[PDB]
């Protein structure tokens, strides 16, 4: 029972329950002292029993006793039990000191074991260490002087902070922590700002995107905790998924797009047919504007294989490849074949490269290779200039003809329905079937029109080339997008379902490039709301299942 | 049949 | 509290009776500095000050009990404490103790 | 209860205690 | 259809 | 075109003309509150209805009664601004005329012995401002409308998901506005069962018997009777032809099929038939049969007929026997079965059983049971099926009477039971609970009325009690009414209700959306956890009523909705939407507002339907919808049309350009984060818009709109004075209009509310013209963000995921700098040791921190303060404090000892730097005012004197100009009038009575022009001078207002209108940005990879359009810079405005030269374009616009890398996009803590940035650490970082002394658990 600001007092309901019990017990004693009639004594004993039951467990015996808030009083059983009880709110989970929280940005310059930490935030977190080092070197005589210097933010305080966090690991955690990869150890690097800079390659581990996400930071204090963070929880050690064993630091989005663009092949490109001494000469040709990234050349490659028994065999041979493939081979560590890079590199190919590097070379080589891959992918995605435009969404000319044919035979079968040849259910089924078939045909036509182009080769004839469309490159590389989303963008949206689940006969015969009308948008919202609500409830279901399993 | 002490008192 | 339902007022009440760890560290540093400064005195005045202020002992003592152990009277104890205070006010051996004010 | 979990870096610690237990129970 | 199935599978639920 | 919009005409790309302008957006609140307050002569709405529902109050004995006469609302003590400043509720006193008639005991009852009339104060009713907001406790609040289940009877079913088999079980629920709920359900054994108030279930025949119905009457009501007489010694069934259509049929002339169509033989028609005896064996009786000779009951009603029973009836002489009809398909024995299971045989036993069900464990008496039934449903005091509920009930059962009754009855219950039985049989269908015809909108007026009625019942019980006693000789009716319960009820509703919400005041759009919000939660509604999928889904009846896009994304999905653009609430509270009538095949401009029930029948086409010049439909088979199902329908079968293309989307969704090219998922985010934008220093129009911005800006109330037209007389940054036109003057009025503008006022979200003038001295203005632009407004158009040059390319991973790369120039030009006003308070109170004092004598503080403080101890106005700076110096008396021996030695060495008072002063929060812009001092009545209080009082008095003098000067100038004109009716030389000094005019002498009477009244009026203005100024002096009613124990409150300029920085959330949100990652230099061939760098670079996967294409189109718009603007700028002739400028403007086949005809012939120059000046920064939702600009129009601006038709330019100068290998989409700065700033989200405050009970770190708290290491984090094997880190977090009081102090000391080692102990939480378990009488102990 403690005073609040303004003279108000804050009390626990246990005080009210105890007061009720004491009052009823004293009344019972007084009644027994007065030689009371039996009925009053029985009533008082019933009231005493009810008060004790309410104090121990309110609401179990009968109507729950409520106070002046018209809300049941909280008893000891409620205090020890429940999601808000002591066990789950204060024993199995706690609020901790030496912790902070900030919005996360992307640091493309960071290494896999480094995280960007604000200077002020680190100053607040590492304050006792700063005091210790400010006294050790004699800059502050006592702890009060050190506190004053830290508060005044002197330059020597910044140097002390830089010396403190040099090899001190820090813990980064993002809610919810679905798996153990949601908490990792990094080496802090002081940055000017208020947002934590995070390595891109750990984002898939954190399930984190930079749209307003916040991350918490913790400071291990004892030597044991620091070594636990360095040895077990460091990001350089956690590059394999504990659920499957597959790599978890695989590149995505810009890195995959850049590695795909650089490793593509173009017909009759500048510098075609040239002979290059190696990756260095390929890079030299690219920087001198002699040859394009996608020019077919012959490159002398020195390639070393580390066999299963440990044999290291080096073979130098001339391989038909592209300039970009050799320039990417310039960063591939020794011990891997050139066939891993002598192809267009999607997400699957880069994942295979990283997995092979881990299986044949180890962890350090894999970490350096991943960092170099991310750097090269970012750089050449920037140099590519890939952009989305309204002309990149090419709607096939066969879509309108297919729609007209489907509508015509729908009219025909409606006429058949008026004749009684078929029932309503059969008509519904075949209308749905034809609309699915027409959607498939339109998607196939759009994909064929989007996946290929005709070019002129050296001899002057017309040759078949894979298209360089930005959306097609994004989908094929596996960076972002798929066939279905391209179908919605440039083909047909398809049949959609009613709120109960039934599929509407008339589908959305319009894509997002042409634009939907009011009815089609309403039908789309019908399913969008369902998806959002299903995600919201399934999150709680998965959380409960995970808690039970743990 | 009832759990309210008031009803029992009445 | 507010429009929430899982938050309660009791989670926003501090423990004002607690001592900040900075204050406890300052107290320990002050004890060490006082010991160091008193070590720069002769045992007589150092122990006179210690017993007159209760440093490293349970109870404070008046002038009479301080005088009794030395067998000397009260007035000599008073001027001994005055001499100790005057000597400890010299800035040659009082810069470290000044930072605690 | 705020003690080391019998998993990972606490494992050996817990093991040590169990040994002492038996050795004292002798 | 998948998450509830996993839930009943891990809970040893008796089929109707 | 209006003057404000002719200044900058936005090009419209729409093609469909509008027949109905968008109505006032805040009608749902203003209309409801007008219904609540405005007097109703019919007495059906508002306070009058509650008064007539509660009054008259009759005494139990009959001695006297208190009756209602009339009510009125008094004048407010304070206006809105003073209520907000002081921190009091803006309200009006309520005064009700009540009379207390006293009856005469000796005289027969009903004789009026005496009458006493008095006005009674019944509390203060809060008032709605002109913008639909309330000022409660000094803050602005909005009451959200509720979507609740409509009262009446709803028929539903379990859908075969309860019983082991299918067995679809049907129930009917009668839910009133007030009273108990009545439920009639079926069981798996086909018995009609009844529940009251959701308690234990009984046979439904009990409710029939308690109304005095015999079993025979029940069978007659619920069954059809077939009769069987004995004719000519043969069995004789009365044949009904419809029934026949297993035995040999009689009527030998027309024998039917025997034991093996019907109509052909029934054509002749007979009234006789003979059946075997066995046909009677299976039937059940209909009436009770009595034999007079025996005196016994041979067979009872609802009994199986047997051969012995047939013989007994034969011997009794009875020849006629009637039995009930029973099938397995169309007619059922349900009522007979529930009669069989029911054990009741009379009304008394039914009442006894009902009483046992209601009140268990209590002895049942006849009077008690009778009372319980009468009250539960047939009492107007405890049951109210309101007008809407009664209408729905009558529509449900098809009853055309008792339209004014609000209590159930015989006919209602029996009709409900019959309809449920019919629904089970097959005739009839269940009701949809998500249907908008079954859900109702309940607004501020209805809720306020209900709470006022609650308060009135509270006062009515005490009034009745006092009336029962008879000492009313010297008692006045104001002594009977206690207004405190009524005030408590209304204050609880307006301050503590879940639907009375803190106003969203980030921008005008947030205000409008919050005022147009509907919640399924709140009292009488749903809960977040118990809500299901069905209520969250989009129904087919939401078309034109609820926006299917705008809804919170999270736990509140589907439970909070937004009103559609044209949606309206009818008198019964059901949402209705407008439609255009189709008469004789042409679409008439007549608008009919239809509800869902009326919408279901008709076939409604959409606004996209093609129309001919004659007004009819173009194509024979048009797209339409009927009964909620879309399809293709003949032209002649169309009954209605949509009125606008934005009829289904809300305002926020209607403000998203190219919405038809975006997914609903991302449109949801766009609409949501359009309400989170923070106003900037310079409001800038959107280059690409929808044309609705003007409506939002005008209807939000943030702008200053002219009440009357005229010519602006004076403009200043804080005041606009307008000279009203000669045609719009009220007789005997001043003739001027004064608009005081709000300058740098804190909003609910610590933003800046500032009104900037947009008119110059001498500018003509009409009614509805915008005089001053409020926050996020540009020339009367909503301006939430800024137009930024956008390049869609990856840039070295700085736009990875959703990250945004922003140029340094954006920071340099302060395009996203925002002003945040923060309020801090210092309360000096009275303590036991003494009274806290505000002064500049702060112990242990040097003169450096006292520089910005005055003599009174309050910081100066305009002082730049940083974190830790003292704003108000406060010292509190402190008790004796015990000192350690070392502290005693220190005090003895250096004699500094001044600890009489403790420094607890108001300090600026850390990492906050700003300028003090306002200081408010509140002093309790009877407390000496410090020098700063008198300084502010003198400043306020000087401001009031100057403002009143200036206002009076301008108004008297206008009125004396009117006087002048009245003289100019004749016309003379007023130079002679000025020959005599102005004051000396009152010193003139006239002898002629005609002139002298004039002079008399003129003097009598001039001297009276002083009394009223002195009264106004004295009232103002009273308001500033008087003391403030503070909380008990509070002596003085000092409030300091800090203005903080927050610039853009990494970590800040920035977003567009298409759901593409992001966090800024780097502030790149200008030289590192991509640049075009002309050297213009881009300011923001966005990742293209986020466009295709989320399928929000409307941004790319917008980008292209933005480019074209800016290009055209640049051309206009060039034409202005080269000083070309106005003819060429007019030609170019006409060419620009004539693009496409649009509905807009802006011709420049009637635009004057100055108007043309002003328009061109406003088009320098780009030509605004309007693309209405679902009626936007096609790609061909965008390409034509781009070709006009001499730009590539693809919208892609060749950019060069600023770091190398090498052109990118592919063209990049470069354009202009409208980007917003959301209210998620890294300054308010960055937190860090090493050691601080701790919880009182758990001894754990507190939670939150406001409390300098730590992060929570939850169960999932513990699981992750255990999976890692990190035992020592987990132990560190559990013990020495959270609740080991000795361990954490030892750890702090060890870290300070270098030894990074810990000595873990026992958490205090485990000790609390131990003590709790021991308190539960359970011995828990730690064995050793
Ligand atoms: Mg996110």
């Amino acid at each position: 029972l403690v005073p609040l600001d303004g003279g108000r007092f804050a009390t626990s309901d246990l005080n009210d329950l105890y007061r009720r019990v004491i009052n009823r017990n004293n009344r019972l004693k007084r009644l027994l002292e007065l030689a009371a009639p039996d009925i009053i004594v029985r009533n008082e004993k019933r009231m005493l029993q009810e008060s004790v039951d309410a104090l121990l467990d309110n609401g179990r015996r009968g109507r729950a006793i409520t106070g002046s808030n018209k809300r049941p009083l909280k008893s000891l059983a409620d205090m020890i039990k429940g999601k808000q009880g002591r066990f789950r709110q204060n024993l199995l989970g706690k609020r901790v000191d030496y912790s902070g929280r900030s919005v996360i940005t992307v640091g493309p310059y960071l290494r896999l074991h480094q995280c960007g930490l604000p200077k002020k935030m680190a100053l607040e977190l590492f304050k006792p260490f700063i005091y210790s080092k400010l006294e050790t070197r004699g800059l502050a005589t006592t702890i009060k002087a050190a506190k004053k210097m830290v508060e005044r933010e002197e330059a020597v305080v910044w140097d002390i902070l830089d010396e403190v966090i040099r090899e001190h690991p820090v813990l980064l955690n993002r809610a919810p922590t679905l798996h153990r990869l949601g908490i990792q150890a990094f080496e802090p690097v002081l940055i000017e700002g208020k947002a934590i800079q995070l390595h891109p390659l750990v984002c898939a581990a954190y399930n984190a995107d930079f749209d307003g996400d916040q991350m918490a930071v913790h400071v291990p204090l004892t030597l044991e905790a620091q070594l636990e963070a360095r040895t077990l929880m460091m990001s350089t050690n956690n590059i394999l998924s504990p659920a499957s064993g597959d790599p978890i630091i695989v590149p995505s989005q810009d890195v995959v797009l850049g590695l795909y663009y650089m490793t593509r092949e173009k017909i009759n490109a500048k510098g075609e047919g040239m002979y290059l001494t190696g990756p260095a000469e390929a890079e030299k040709a690219y920087r001198t504007k002699t040859a394009e990234l996608h020019a077919r050349v012959k490159v002398r490659i020195t390639e070393t294989i580390k066999h299963e028994n440990g044999k290291l065999t080096t073979e130098t041979k001339m391989i038909d490849t592209t300039v970009g493939r050799a320039m990417l081979w310039q960063i591939v560590p020794k011990g891997l074949p050139y066939s891993l890079v002598n192809q267009k590199l999607g997400k699957k190919q880069i994942s295979n490269l990283l997995n092979e590097a881990y299986r044949k070379l180890g962890l350090k080589d894999t970490v350096i290779f991943a960092d170099q891959i991310m750097y090269t992918g970012f750089a050449y995605a920037a140099l590519s200039g890939v952009s989305v435009g309204i002309d990149d969404m090419v709607v096939p000319a066969a879509k309108y003809t297919e729609i007209a044919e489907a509508e015509e035979e729908v009219r025909e079968i409606q006429e058949q329905f008026q004749s009684g040849l078929v029932t309503a259910g059969e008509r519904y089924n075949k209308v749905i079937d034809i609309w699915a078939s027409t959607n498939d045909r339109v998607a196939k036509a759009m994909m064929e029109n989007l996946s290929s182009e005709q070019v002129i080769n050296r001899q002057g004839e017309q040759e078949k080339q894979e298209s360089f469309n930005s959306i097609y490159m994004m989908a094929d590389s596996g960076a972002r997008g798929s066939a279905a989303q391209i179908r919605q963008l440039a083909g047909m949206r398809g049949l959609m379902a009613r709120p109960d689940g039934s599929i509407i006969e008339t589908p959305i015969t319009a894509n997002f490039k042409e634009g939907l009308n009011v009815l089609q948008y309403f039908i789309s919202t019908h399913g969008a709301r369902k998806g959002l609500a299903d995600t919201a409830l399934k999150t709680a279901n998965s959380g409960y299942l995970t808690r039970r399993l743990v | 049949r009832t759990t309210d002490p008031v009803r029992m008192y009445m | 509290i507010g429009d929430d339902e899982d938050s309660h007022l009791g989670d926003f009440i501090e423990d004002t009776t607690l001592e900040l760890p900075l204050d406890s560290a300052t107290a320990t540093s002050l004890k060490a500095a006082t010991r160091d400064v008193l070590a720069g005195l002769t045992p007589r005045e150092a122990k006179v000050l210690r017993m007159r202020f209760g440093i490293d002992m349970n109870t404070d003592h008046t002038l009479e009990e301080v005088g009794k152990q030395f067998d000397v009277t009260r007035e000599r104890i008073r001027q001994i404490e005055a001499k100790a205070l005057r000597k400890l006010r010299h800035p040659s051996r009082s810069e470290v103790l000044r930072s605690f004010l | 209860v705020g003690r080391l979990i019998p998993a990972g870096t606490g494992f050996a610690y817990h093991q040590d205690r169990q040994a002492k237990r038996a050795q004292e129970q002798q | 259809g998948g998450l509830p199935r996993v839930a009943d599978l891990f809970e040893a639920r008796k089929p109707k | 075109y209006s003057y404000t919009e002719k200044k900058r005409i936005r090009k419209d790309f729409g093609t469909r003309p509008q027949v109905l302008d968008i109505p006032y957006l805040l009608s749902i609140q203003l209309d409801s509150f007008e219904k609540f307050i405005e007097q109703d002569p019919e007495g059906q709405y508002g306070l009058e209805a509650a008064f007539r529902s509660v009054f008259p109050i009759q005494s139990y004995n009959g001695n006297s009664e208190l009756q209602y006469v009339s009510y009125r609302l008094g004048e407010p003590v304070f206006d809105v601004k003073e209520c907000q400043i002081r921190g009091v509720t803006y309200s009006k006193p309520l005064r009700v005329k009540l009379r207390l008639v006293i009856f005469d005991k000796d005289a027969p009852a009903g004789t009026v012995k005496d009458i006493k009339e008095q006005e009674v104060y019944m509390g203060e009713i809060p008032l709605m401002t002109e913008n639909g907001t309330f000022v409660i406790n000094g803050t602005e609040r909005v009451i959200v409308s509720q979507l609740h289940r409509s009262p009446g009877v709803f028929f539903d079913s379990d859908k075969g998901k309860t019983h082991s088999s299918g067995k679809v079980l049907y129930n009917a629920r009668i839910i009133p506005y007030r009273g108990s709920w009545l439920d009639f359900e079926f069981d798996p054994k086909d018995n009609l069962y009844v529940r009251i108030d959701r308690r234990r279930k009984l046979p439904a025949s009990i409710i029939l018997r308690v109304l005095g119905k015999t079993s025979a009457e029940i069978l007659d009501i619920f069954f059809e009777k077939v009769n069987f007489e004995v004719k000519d010694q043969t069995l004789m069934m009365e044949l009904v032809p419809e029934r026949l259509r297993t035995f040999d049929i009689e009527a030998d002339g027309k024998v039917y099929v025997e034991k093996g169509h019907i109509r052909q033989l029934e054509k002749d028609g007979v009234n006789f038939i003979e059946v075997p005896v066995e046909y009677i064996v299976g039937k059940v009786s209909a009436k009770d049969y009595v034999n007079e000779a025996t005196g016994e009951l041979i067979i009872t009603a609802n009994q199986e007929i047997s051969l012995e029973a047939l013989a007994n009836l034969s011997q009794a002489g009875y020849k006629k026997l009637e039995v009930l009809f029973t099938n397995d398909l169309d007619h059922g024995p349900f009522m007979s079965e529930t009669l069989r299971v029911d054990s009741t045989t009379d009304r008394i036993s039914a009442l006894v059983e009902i009483y046992r069900m209601m009140r268990p464990g209590e002895p049942p008496t006849k009077e008690a049971a009778e009372s319980l039934f009468e009250s539960l449903f047939f009492s107007a005091e405890r049951y109210d099926l309101s007008t809407v509920g009664r209408m729905k009930f009558n529509s449900s059962i098809g009853r055309e009477d008792a339209e004014e009754q609000g209590t159930l009855d015989e006919v209602d219950i029996i009709e409900v039971m019959k309809k449920l039985i019919s629904i089970r049989n097959g005739k009839g269908e269940v009701d949809d609970i998500d249907h908008l015809g079954n859900r109702r909108i309940r607004s501020v007026g209805e809720m306020a009325e209900n709470q006022f009625r609650v308060g009135l019942v509270r006062v009515e019980r005490a009034v009745k009690e006092r009336l029962s006693l008879g000492d009313l000789d010297n008692v006045m009716p104001q002594d009977l009414i206690n207004a405190k319960p009524i005030s408590a009820a209304v204050k609880e509703f307006f301050g503590s209700s879940q639907l009375s919400q803190f106003m969203d005041q980030n921008n005008p759009l947030s205000e409008v959306t919050h005022k147009r919000r509907i919640s399924a939660l709140g009292p009488g509604g749903l809960t977040r956890e118990r809500a299901g999928f069905e209520v969250r889904d989009v129904h087919v009846t939401h078309y034109g009523r609820l926006c299917p896009i705008e809804t919170p994304e999270g736990p509140n999905i589907g439970l909070i909705n937004s009103l559609s653009a044209f949606a309206r609430c009818n008198e019964y509270g059901f949402l209705e939407t407008p439609y255009r009538r189709v008469v004789n095949g042409v679409v008439t401009d007549e608008v009919d507002y239809l509800s869902a029930i009326e919408e279901g029948q008709f076939v409604i086409a959409q606004a996209n339907a093609k129309l001919t010049e004659e007004g009819g439909f173009a194509d024979e088979l048009v797209t339409a919808r009927q009964k909620g199902e879309s399809g293709l329908h003949p032209r002649e079968h169309v009954d209605y049309m949509d009125v606008a293309t934005n009829q289904v989307v809300s305002i926020a969704a209607s403000l998203i350009p190219f919405l038809e090219h975006d997914d609903a998922n991302r449109a949801l985010m766009g609409a949501n984060m359009q309400r989170q934008a923070v106003p900037t220093l310079r409001s800038e129009k959107p280059l690409v818009g929808t044309g609705i911005e003007r409506n939002v800006a005008v209807d939000s109330g943030v702008t200053a709109v002219a009440k009357r037209g005229g010519v602006i007389q004076s403009v200043d940054a804080s005041r606009i004075v307008v000279k009203v036109n000669e045609e719009e003057l009220i007789p005997g009025e001043a003739g001027i209009d004064i608009y005081n503008l709000t300058k740098y006022t804190r909003s609910n979200q610590n933003t800046c509310i500032n009104q900037r003038p947009c008119v110059m001295p001498g500018e003509p203005v009409a009614r509805g013209d915008v005089l001053a632009d409020g926050p996020s407004t540009d020339l009367g158009e909503l301006a939430l963000g800024q137009n930024m040059r956008i390049a869609f390319m990856p840039w070295n991973g700085y736009n990875f995921e959703d990250s945004i790369l922003v140029s340094e120039r954006v920071v340099q030009d302060d395009r996203f700098t925002t002003i945040h006003i923060q309020e801090l308070s210092c309360v000096a109170r009275d303590t036991k040791l003494g009274a806290e004092e505000i002064t500049a004598d702060i112990p242990n503080v040097g003169e450096a921190a006292l520089s910005k403080l005055d003599e009174s101890g309050i910081v100066y106005i305009g002082a730049e303060v940083k974190g830790g700076d003292i704003l108000v110096g406060k010292v509190t008396p402190k008790g004796e404090t015990q000192l350690t021996p070392e502290e005693k030695l220190l005090r003895a060495i250096f004699g500094e000892k001044a600890s009489d008072v403790k420094d607890t002063s108001l300090r600026v929060p850390n990492s906050v730097a700003g300028t003090v812009i306002d200081v408010q001092v509140f002093t309790r009545d009877g407390v000496e005012k410090d020098k700063r209080a008198l300084e502010i009082e003198q400043m306020q008095l000087k401001e009031a004197k100057k403002d009143l003098t200036e206002e009076f000067q301008i108004l008297e100038g206008g009125l004396l100009a009117r006087v002048r004109s009245v003289l100019l009716a004749g016309g003379y030389t007023e130079a002679k009038l000025s020959s005599i000094e102005r004051k000396k005019w009152l010193e003139q002498t006239l002898e002629n009575e005609e002139l002298q009477n004039q002079l008399e009244q003129l003097a009598e009026q001039y001297d009276e022009l002083k009394a009223d203005f002195d009264k106004k100024f004295e009232a103002k002096r009273r308001k500033i001078t008087q003391g403030d009613d503070l909380a008990p124990g509070v002596l003085k409150i000092v409030k300091v207002y800090l203005a903080v300029k927050r610039r853009i920085q990494p970590g800040d959330k920035m977003a567009g209108r298409h759901g593409n949100k992001g966090v800024i990652s780097k502030i790149n230099p200008v030289e590192d940005m991509p640049y075009d061939e002309n050297g213009q760098p881009v300011d923001i670079v966005l990742n293209p990879l986020g466009v295709p996967s989320r399928m929000n294409i409307g941004q790319i189109l917008e980008v292209h359009l933005g480019l074209a718009a800016k290009g055209i603007g640049d051309k206009i700028n060039q034409m202005i810079k080269e000083q070309q002739e106005l003819a060429k400028l007019r030609e170019f403007l006409q060419k620009v405005y004539d693009l496409g086949d649009t509905r807009q005809r802006v011709d420049i012939s009637e635009l004057s030269d100055e108007d043309v120059r002003t328009l061109a000046h406003n088009l320098r920064a780009g030509l605004p374009v309007a693309t209405p939702v679902f009626d936007g600009a096609p790609e061909s129009s965008i390409k034509a616009m781009l070709e006009l601006a001499d730009l590539p038709a693809s919208g892609q330019l060749t950019l060069f890398d600023g770091r190398t100068g090498d052109a990118f290998e592919r063209p990049v989409t470069v354009g202009y996009m409208y980007m917003l700065k959301l209210n998620h700033l890294v300054d308010d989200k960055m937190h860090a803590r090493s050691t601080g405050s701790y919880s009182l009970v758990t001894q754990q770190p507190l939670g939150g940035k406001a409390q300098f708290g730590g992060q929570r290491f939850g169960e999932m984090e513990v699981w992750a650490l255990e999976a890692y094997g990190a035992a020592y880190t987990l132990q560190e977090m559990l013990t020495v970082k959270s609740d080991d009081v000795n361990g954490r102090t030892k750890m702090y000391k060890n870290i300070v002394d270098g030894n990074h080692a810990m000595e873990p102990g026992m958490p205090e939480s485990f000790n609390v658990l131990l003590k709790e378990i021991r308190s539960l009488g359970i011995n828990i102990e730690l064995e050793d």
